[PDB]
């Protein structure tokens, strides 16, 4: 390749259009990069360990629906 | 100041000893009138000697920092190759700018940051939602309410609060500090302002040694853990505190959960028999308020130790501050330095801990004492934490009750295996509790400087090493807008924390080693060192040098 | 969204085994280190409450083979 070691400018100019891409969407939806709050934890499914059997898909509502 | 202004110096052997003895002749001075400064300093007795210590101060950092440079434009072979440890420490001292690197706008905006960081630190208050006319402060306020108040919601209400006003408004300053302290250090010739704290400790393996180290004082501290969590679940109730997990980190001692003192009045082992803790002997015996140090200089004369001039006698205030508005109360003892004299400035009280605390301090002064034929560089005692280690191993040996019934404080020895058992517990709820932390704290700064820990981590790394090392939980749950370390006292304050732990370590040590050399072959808490020659003489031995060799040669020795 | 999301996981696992090895994690922190490199390197909170009787990384196929 011409480079002694390993470098990330190959990955870096590989992913750039995907990368502008993903930098103007995340800065058009106002979020905030990396996560704070890390100490965070999702809370459990109501009535979980026996309520894992219920279908919760939107095609399969809409479709059941119409 | 011509006298400011380095001379003319050679790459020449003799040289370096011109460039060293001229640094004697002028920083003798330049400490003199910086310490003086410094004492003028108490509280603001007239309320211009701060401003008085704030010029020597500056008199004093431009002066190093001339030397320091003609040192680093003229001494870099010498530095590089000579050979005996007197020279080489000497020009290391002087080769270290810190932060003298910098450009002029830099520096200027570092001390800036500095004085910030330490303001917005102090004047950290605390108000009720209520917000009435007054607020607490840490001090004497919120830390006695945290070490006095058995109430969980108004434990919490306090240690969130004083978290949040001293940590939120100090993230960015101390983020620019660290860039700012890395740059200057970097330039100074170390990859990092954490390898510059770590070199005093002159150790390749320092790191190694000591997570090693913690590693063997784990089962201590994991025991004296449970045991005091059993109690405080037992007190606090059940849904507050787990019987496995942690514990939350404001229902024990201080603020930063580094000491258990104040938990020690639920959690005695044996109750049943009063503990030993008695002043009223102290004023049936009629002692001073002064003559506790005159006491302490005789128990240091009888093992032939600390020739104590008589300069403290009439320059040195050994009291509480009759008048002026001096000193309320710290732990330090300022030397008057002259290559003279030196100075105990504390404050004088009837219990046991002021008793303990003054010979602390005489043994400070007795270290100050022994080191005064060497050099000005040479005025550290090697490891940082031998000051500290060689103050506390006479406390140590002082506090024991077989001390204080052959002195004379207590009417006979308690010869009794709850009362050793009690003393013990008691002695190891600040003396263990503690060892944790500080290896938590500057590890926690080591990973912030090296750039392990980015701006984005700051609390996440903090609890993180709350919860491995020492163990407690926060209770309210935080996230990185907070800033838990910066209301810790050494943080804002650029001062390294692991001096306190290897102090702690070596303390011991030293307690042991002249335990086994004064002859005494048992017990290791009834072993004062009172009236043994030879243990004075090996300490006195061991005294002598002051950074003079390497701090892993005189502990061989020792 | 094949590979950059892959990127932190083999950074990390191999990370954790160093520390096992070395030491540094004794049979006590073998879930806290796992999940603290979890959390700080990739972003990923474990659902349920993880406590030290799980071995949340022998699930991985490259740590017990
Ligand atoms: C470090 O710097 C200080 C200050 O320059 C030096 O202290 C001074 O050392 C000289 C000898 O080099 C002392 O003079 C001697 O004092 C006694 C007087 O009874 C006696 O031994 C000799 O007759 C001689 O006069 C001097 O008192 C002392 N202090 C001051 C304030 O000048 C010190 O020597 C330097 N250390 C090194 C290692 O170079
Ligand atoms: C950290 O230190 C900086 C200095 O590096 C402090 O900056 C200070 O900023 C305040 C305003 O935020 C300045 O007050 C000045 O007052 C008058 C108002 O008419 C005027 O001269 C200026 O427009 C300005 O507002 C202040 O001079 C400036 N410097 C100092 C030394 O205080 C900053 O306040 C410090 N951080 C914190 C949290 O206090
Ligand atoms: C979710 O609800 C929205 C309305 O808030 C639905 O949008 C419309 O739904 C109707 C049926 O209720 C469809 O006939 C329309 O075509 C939908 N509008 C559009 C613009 O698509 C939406 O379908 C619902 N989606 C799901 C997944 O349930
Ligand atoms: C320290 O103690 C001595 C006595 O040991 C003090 O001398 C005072 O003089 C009277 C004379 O009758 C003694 O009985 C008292 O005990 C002393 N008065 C006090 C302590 O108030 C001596 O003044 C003391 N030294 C000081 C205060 O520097
Ligand atoms: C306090 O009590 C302990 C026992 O709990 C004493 O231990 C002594 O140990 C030595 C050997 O190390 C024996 O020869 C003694 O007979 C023990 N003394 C007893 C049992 O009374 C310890 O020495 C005592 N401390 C002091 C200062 O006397
Ligand atoms: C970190 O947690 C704190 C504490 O809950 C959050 O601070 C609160 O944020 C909300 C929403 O912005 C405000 O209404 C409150 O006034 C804040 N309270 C305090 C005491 O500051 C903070 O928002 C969290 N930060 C992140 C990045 O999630
Ligand atoms: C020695 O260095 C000083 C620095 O102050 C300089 O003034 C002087 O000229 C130099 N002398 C010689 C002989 O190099």
């Amino acid at each position: 390749v011409g480079l002694d070691a390993l470098d990330a400018q190959p990955l870096l100019k590989y992913f750039q259009p995907v990368t502008q891409w993903l930098q103007e969407q995340n800065q058009q939806n106002g979020e905030v990069l990396g996560w704070p709050e890390y100490q965070w934890h999702p809370p459990l499914p109501d009535n979980y360990p026996e309520g894992i059997d219920l279908v919760t898909d939107e095609a399969e509502a809409s479709k059941f629906v119409e | 100041d011509p006298g400011l202004q380095p001379g003319n110096f050679s790459a020449d052997e003799a040289g370096a000893q011109l460039f060293a003895q001229s640094y004697n002749s002028s920083a003798e001075q330049v400490l003199f009138q910086s310490v003086a400064a410094s004492w003028a300093h108490d509280t603001n007795i007239t309320a211009e000697n701060a401003r008085r210590q704030e010029e020597a101060a500056l008199l004093s950092q431009e002066f190093a920092e001339a030397w320091g440079q003609k040192a680093k434009e003229l001494y870099e072979p010498i530095w590089q190759n000579f050979t005996d440890p007197q020279l080489r420490r000497i020009i290391g001292a002087v080769r270290t700018l810190g932060s003298a690197n910098l450009p002029l706008a830099k520096r200027q905006q570092y001390n800036a940051l500095l004085s910030n960081m330490s303001r917005i630190y102090s004047t950290a208050k605390v108000c009720l939602p209520n917000k009435t006319a007054t607020c607490w402060s840490l001090d004497p306020d919120l830390t006695n309410i945290l070490a006095s108040s058995r109430s969980y919601a108004m434990l919490l209400f306090a240690w969130e609060g004083w978290h949040n006003a001293a940590g939120i408004p100090l993230k960015p300053l101390y983020e620019d500090f660290t860039a700012l302290s890395n740059e200057a250090y970097k330039q100074d010739g170390f990859t990092d302002t954490g390898a510059y704290w770590r070199s005093w400790y002159n150790s390749p393996t320092f790191e190694d040694d000591l997570e090693h180290l913690y590693q063997q004082l784990e089962p201590l501290y994991l025991n004296l853990h449970a045991f005091v969590r059993r109690a405080l679940h037992r007190r606090y109730g059940d849904r507050y505190i787990n019987l496995r997990g942690p514990i939350p980190a404001h229902l024990l001692g201080d603020m930063w959960a580094q000491s258990w003192e104040n938990i020690y009045d639920m959690v005695v082992p044996f109750p049943d028999k009063p503990n030993l803790d008695v002043t009223s002997t102290m004023l049936q015996q009629g002692w001073n308020a002064t003559h506790m140090f005159r006491v302490a200089e005789e128990f240091f004369t009888s093992l032939e130790l600390s020739p104590m001039p008589p300069e403290f006698w009439e320059g040195s205030m050994l009291e509480k501050p009759a008048d002026g508005r001096e000193v309320v109360c710290h732990a330090s003892a300022w030397d008057f330095y002259n290559r003279k004299d030196f100075r105990i400035k504390q404050c004088t009280r009837v219990t046991m801990d002021q008793l303990s605390t003054v010979h602390h301090e005489m043994g400070h002064i007795q270290y100050y004492l022994q080191y005064k034929d060497l050099p000005v560089s040479l005025r550290r005692g090697a490891n940082p934490g031998f000051h500290e280690a060689i103050g506390d191993v006479l406390a140590l040996s002082v506090s024991t009750p077989e001390h204080l019934h052959k002195i004379g404080l207590l009417d006979r020895v308690t010869n009794d295996t709850e009362s050793d058992i009690n003393y013990l517990l008691k002695m190891a709820l600040e003396k263990i509790a503690f060892l944790p932390f500080g290896y938590l704290v500057d590890q926690w700064r080591w990973g912030v400087f090296s750039g392990r820990t980015p701006p984005s981590r700051y609390n996440f790394d903090w609890w993180y090493l709350r919860t491995k090392y020492q163990g407690i939980c926060p209770p309210v749950t935080r996230n990185e807008t907070h800033f838990d370390a910066g209301a810790k006292f050494h943080v804002p304050n650029v001062t390294p924390y692991i001096r306190y732990f290897v102090s702690f370590v070596l303390q011991f040590q030293f307690h042991e080693a002249l335990c086994k050399e004064a002859g005494y072959e048992g017990p290791l808490h009834q072993c004062d060192i009172y009236r043994s020659t030879k243990a004075g003489a090996k300490l006195r031995k061991v005294l002598q040098a002051g950074s003079s060799r390497p701090w892993q040669e005189v502990l061989k020795d020792m």
